[PDB]
RNA sequence: CGGUCCGGCCGGGAACUCAAAGGAGACUGCCAGUGAUAAACUGGAGGAAGGUGGGGAUGACGUCAAGUCAUCAUGGCCCUUACGACCAGGGCUACACACGUGCUACAAUGGCGCAUACAAAGAGAAGCGACCUCGCGAGAGCAAGCGGACCUCAUAAAGUGCGUCGUAGUCCGGAUUGGAGUCUGCAACUCGACUCCAUGAAGUCGGAAUCGCUAGUAAUCGUGGAUCAGAAUGCCACGGUG
């Protein structure tokens, strides 16, 4: 879909990375990015998702490298 | 003629016979053919067997066979396991890449029924 | 439209002067340019701490007498009702209803 | 001397330059064979070139621009029969017989608005 | 050298009364002109809705004719520059000089 | 047609053979305006039933045509050619050739 | 006509096509017949056009308290540290179904491969973007010309010529899905376009019912424009065949 020259990252949540990496683990951290594309630097943290209305924590797994966080997060509930 | 894509291709043209092995389709029973040097509207007539071993060893550089569908169905297997939305689509038998629920969607989910 | 409607688009146009016709023009460059700098540019990370609303994609062209967002005419700069109104009245030179 | 005639169709327009004498068609630089792939295009010229006898008794040079397989020969046809009346002026009365010397002036109808095309209406529903 | 007059306006019965009076300007003073020249009319269509809302058939249906000319003049003569350069023309005619 | 009664439009002959009546049938197996197409395969039926189905060709066609009876001309060249789209062999140059065969021999 | 590097390209030619300012020309004008000697009709000649030539603009008094307080204008009413305003994300695109409106199909009047001929009308400067080079391709790099009858989009498609498939769920039809990518834009997950590989649903001409159309019309083939950063099976125009 989106082109070769750079993955598309958000700068707030960059950074959001870099302090988790050196502090260690925390809570889950909520954000907004739905449009980040996940590095391998993240493998580990709980990113809390944001859905419309929630944030849904969502844990890093390996294969998820070069997916989006919008993947893991319904926007509409289902009856 | 039995290929290491055992099931038996149609005795007729050559770029039509490579087709229905599962993973050929038009363009690349082209590359086959023009690789090994075996002329397109040539039937399955006069295809010696020193003409045939040699196109599977062409084929043989890509996976075409039931271990294709393997491969296709645990790559979706890695979305569902993982829990991500594009998963979701997949289990329900949902169309996943942005066509229209409302109407028209028979395809993914199956005949009608009230 | 609305008033604070097209206070919004006063805002827009008066940023995208200002942030992205000569600072963003430069950024697109040197993330497009494949002589040099071709795996630690980093223009695309600053274009991230600009401001949004300066986009044109973001900017929408609207009637500068009523602010109808639908109807545009790049030739009048109108909505499509205004633009007959000013016809009927011979407002827009040569503009006449025709016959073919 | 060369004895000149236009013809035209919807987007058509031809020339036609007559010299006395061969069986020469030379046209837009190719042949008759050449240029026409239609053999009905072909003939259609050579319909007002039969009351009026020719087997190698006039040269023709001519040319067409716009238009499209029939077009083109309908332009041919009406401007062939004007040099005709310019070389001879006494063959108008086979000619009207004909009906070929008739500028076929049926242009395109105009799309109309509301309407997908100039007759053709969107679908309707009763009730 | 050569200058170039493209004339070019909205009124077709307009646009000619100021052509008219640069090429009788210019055969009088002893210029050298290949006379006005018709360029191609390009005419835009517009058609724009009538109705703020339902019935859509009704359109209104609208053009914008722009005429064109073209006048040549081969010799700069100072009598001929100096006299056309500040003629007084109609509000609606606009004036392209190529010198 | 009420009030208005007009007459009907009068084709240009075929430019092969100079036949009014054969210009009506080519625009009936025509179909999207292609005349190109249509004729080519109307010539090849009919020396199909010239060559190897018996000489005069005119001729050939109006025993087809009798058989099977100008609205009475344009309905028969109808059955002809609908009659002909539906059958087994190949082409429509094939199909048409059989038929005016068997309209030949009026069955 | 001279000049050939075979290109109107360059001297030139102003004839012609085209380009657009003005004008002529069709008015039952003429002839014959019918008709109350009327209006009118029929037939024929002349003519490019003949009986309001072809098409458009042009839609009376009124009818439906039809549609529009969300184009705008506007009487009155209502809220006001909120029915206002700012921003992020989501929704407008959901999904067991129903209805109307379209596209592509179910094919040999076709499919595919190669060769190849003919349009009209528009758009273009924060734009159209050639040539050259690279990639299977979408494109990318380099980089002119052009505010334009000059340059660019832009090689029109059907058709034609040959070869192939031989009546089948097929070399029909392309849905759906996966994988790999292009481009637009802060940013393509929800929800973009396009390309490449692979997969190849239903469908083999469609019930009751129902629509369009009397001629360059129907049918069909492509092109262009408005909207638009990007996003046309819709809509507006334009021609080709007919
Ligand atoms: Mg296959
Ligand atoms: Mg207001
Ligand atoms: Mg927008
Ligand atoms: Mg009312
Ligand atoms: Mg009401
Ligand atoms: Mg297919
Ligand atoms: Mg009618």
């Amino acid at each position: 879909r989106s082109l070769k020259k750079g993955p598309f990252i958000d700068l707030h949540l960059l950074k959001k990375v870099e302090k988790a990496v050196e502090s260690g683990d925390k809570k889950p951290l909520r954000t907004w990015s739905r449009r980040s594309t996940i590095f391998p630097n993240m493998i580990g943290l709980t990113i809390a998702v944001h859905n419309g209305r929630q944030h849904v924590p969502v844990f890093v797994t390996d294969e998820m490298v070069g997916h989006k966080l919008g993947e893991f997060a319904p926007t509409r509930t289902y009856r | 003629a039995r290929i290491a894509g055992i099931n038996i291709p149609d005795h007729k043209h050559a770029v039509i016979a490579l087709t229905s092995i599962y993973g050929v389709g038009k363009t690349r029973s082209k590359a086959i053919l023009a690789a090994a040097g075996i002329a397109e509207d040539v039937k399955i007539s006069e295809l010696s067997e020193g003409q045939i071993d040699t196109l599977r060893d062409e084929v043989a550089k890509f996976v075409v066979e039931g271990d294709l569908r393997r491969e296709i169905s645990m790559s979706i297997k890695r979305l569902m396991d993982l829990g991500c939305y594009r998963g979701l689509r997949h289990r329900r038998g949902l169309p996943v890449r942005g066509q229209r629920t409302k109407t028209n969607a028979r395809t993914r989910k199956g005949p009608r029924k009230p | 439209a609305k008033q604070s409607m097209k206070a919004r688009e006063v805002k827009r146009v008066a940023l995208a002067d200002k942030y992205f016709a000569k600072r963003a023009e430069l950024k697109a460059i040197i993330s497009d340019v494949n002589a040099s700098d071709e795996d630690r540019w980093n223009a695309v990370l600053k274009l991230q701490t600009l401001p949004r609303d300066s986009s044109p994609s973001r900017q929408r062209n609207r009637c500068r007498q009523t602010g109808r967002p639908h109807g545009f005419l790049r030739k009048f700069g109108l909505s499509r009702i205004k633009v007959r109104e000013a016809a009927m009245r011979g407002e827009i030179p040569g503009l006449k209803k025709a016959s073919w | 001397n060369q004895y000149y005639g236009t013809g035209r169709r919807k987007s058509s327009a031809a020339r036609v330059f007559i010299k006395p004498g061969n069986g020469k068609i030379v046209i837009n630089q190719r042949s008759l064979e050449q240029y026409f792939g239609r053999e009905t295009a072909r003939m259609v010229v050579r319909q007002p070139l039969e009351l009026v006898d020719m087997v190698e008794k006039l040269d023709l040079y001519i040319t067409v621009k716009g238009g499209g397989i029939s077009g083109q020969a309908g332009a041919i046809r009406h401007g062939i029969t004007r040099a005709l009346m310019e070389y001879d002026e006494s063959l108008r009365s086979e000619l009207r017989k004909a009906g070929f010397v008739t500028r076929d002036a049926r242009q395109v109808e105009r799309k109309k608005v509301g309407l997908r095309k100039a007759r053709r209406r969107p679908q309707f529903s009763k009730r | 050298q050569r200058i170039r007059i493209r004339l070019k306006a909205f009124d077709h019965r307009l646009i000619d009364q100021a052509t008219a009076e640069i090429v009788e300007t210019a055969k009088r003073t002893g210029a050298q002109v290949r006379g006005p020249i018709p360029l191609p009319t390009r005419k835009e269509r517009f058609t724009v809705l009538i109705s703020p809302h339902v019935n859509k058939d009704a359109r209104d249906q609208y053009e914008i004719r722009t005429h064109l000319r073209l006048v040549d003049i081969v010799e700069p003569t100072e009598k001929t520059v100096d006299a056309l350069m500040r003629l007084d023309l109609a509000a609606g005619v606009d004036v392209q000089i190529s010198l | 047609p009420r009030r208005r009664v007009i007459g009907q439009r009068k084709i240009l002959p075929d430019p092969k053979f100079g036949s009014e009546l054969l210009a009506k049938f080519v625009n009936i197996l025509m179909v999207d305006g292609k005349k190109s197409t249509a004729e080519s395969i109307v010539y090849s039926a009919l020396e199909t039933l010239a060559q190897r189905s018996g000489k005069s060709e005119l001729e050939a066609f109006e025993v087809a045509l009798e058989n099977v009876r100008v609205r009475r001309n344009a309905l028969a060249m109808r059955w002809i050619v609908e009659a002909a789209r539906k059958r087994g062999d190949k082409s429509m140059a094939l199909r048409l050739a059989n038929e005016l065969s068997d309209a030949a021999e009026n069955k």
